[PDB]
């Protein structure tokens, strides 16, 4: 759904949101499109090993540099891996195939560190079933500005690394949740940016967005 | 960064 996000974008910014007549930025939140999941602590190991996350309830994932992936539940023993070829299969911690005992070890450091001494991001909100399939990450990438991280279930979140503010794009429920640097975190749906404005500081970083997004669709392979 | 917050 990156095509749909792209022209949800392209829209909100052709509407010039923060350029027009009076802001009502609050009438455009919409509580009932708050995401599910988003990524609450994330480690770039890449050149060694592949990026470790924490998604918003506790699980945890690493895309490794061979493109194969290992999640953990929040139950902190059932995995999923999926291999480079898509396949996807089921194991725990405490049983899986020997073949998977270095994965897995690296999984465990990764869930090690996050737990220890990360900030949770989000971590005042209650996302909107535990082992239901968790969104997985599907590729990643970092600029000088922000870090970049594509979801399985659609989602795009970028967090950008000097004034700490985040974007979390849903091409599903059409809606953006931003975090701003007071960690104040409002979900809006896209149509009602257009129809109601939003401050500079938000529409810059959509316009940002739309740049990101077509470089994910420019580069997915 | 190579980490989160």
């Amino acid at each position: 759904h990156l095509s749909d996000m792209l022209q949800q974008l392209h829209s909100v910014n052709a509407s010039k949101p923060s350029e027009r007549g009076l802001v009502r930025q609050e009438e455009a939140e919409d509580p009932a499109c708050i995401p599910i999941f988003w990524v609450s602590k994330w480690v770039d190991y890449s050149d060694k090993y592949g990026l470790g996350y924490q998604l918003c309830d506790n699980s945890v994932g690493v895309l490794f540099n061979d493109s194969t992936r290992l999640i953990l539940y929040n139950d902190g023993d059932s995995l999923q891996y999926i291999e480079r070829d898509g396949t996807e299969s089921y194991l725990t911690v405490s049983s899986h195939p020997n073949s998977l005992m270095k994965k897995i070890t690296l999984l465990k450091y990764f869930r090690n560190y996050m737990s220890e001494h990360l900030l949770k991001a989000g971590a005042n909100i209650t996302p909107r079933d535990e082992l239901a399939r968790l969104p997985y990450l599907r590729t990643w990438f970092r600029t000088r500005s922000a870090i970049i991280l594509h979801l399985s279930n659609g989602s795009v979140q970028i967090n950008f690394f000097q004034d700490h503010t985040k974007l979390i794009l849903c091409p599903l429920m059409a809606a953006v949740t931003y975090i701003d640097e007071k960690r104040d975190f409002r979900t809006y749906r896209l149509s009602l940016l257009e129809e109601y404005g939003c401050c500079k500081e938000l529409a810059s970083r959509l316009r940002y967005a739309r740049t990101m997004v077509d470089k994910l669709l420019s580069s997915r392979s | 960064p190579l980490h989160s917050t």
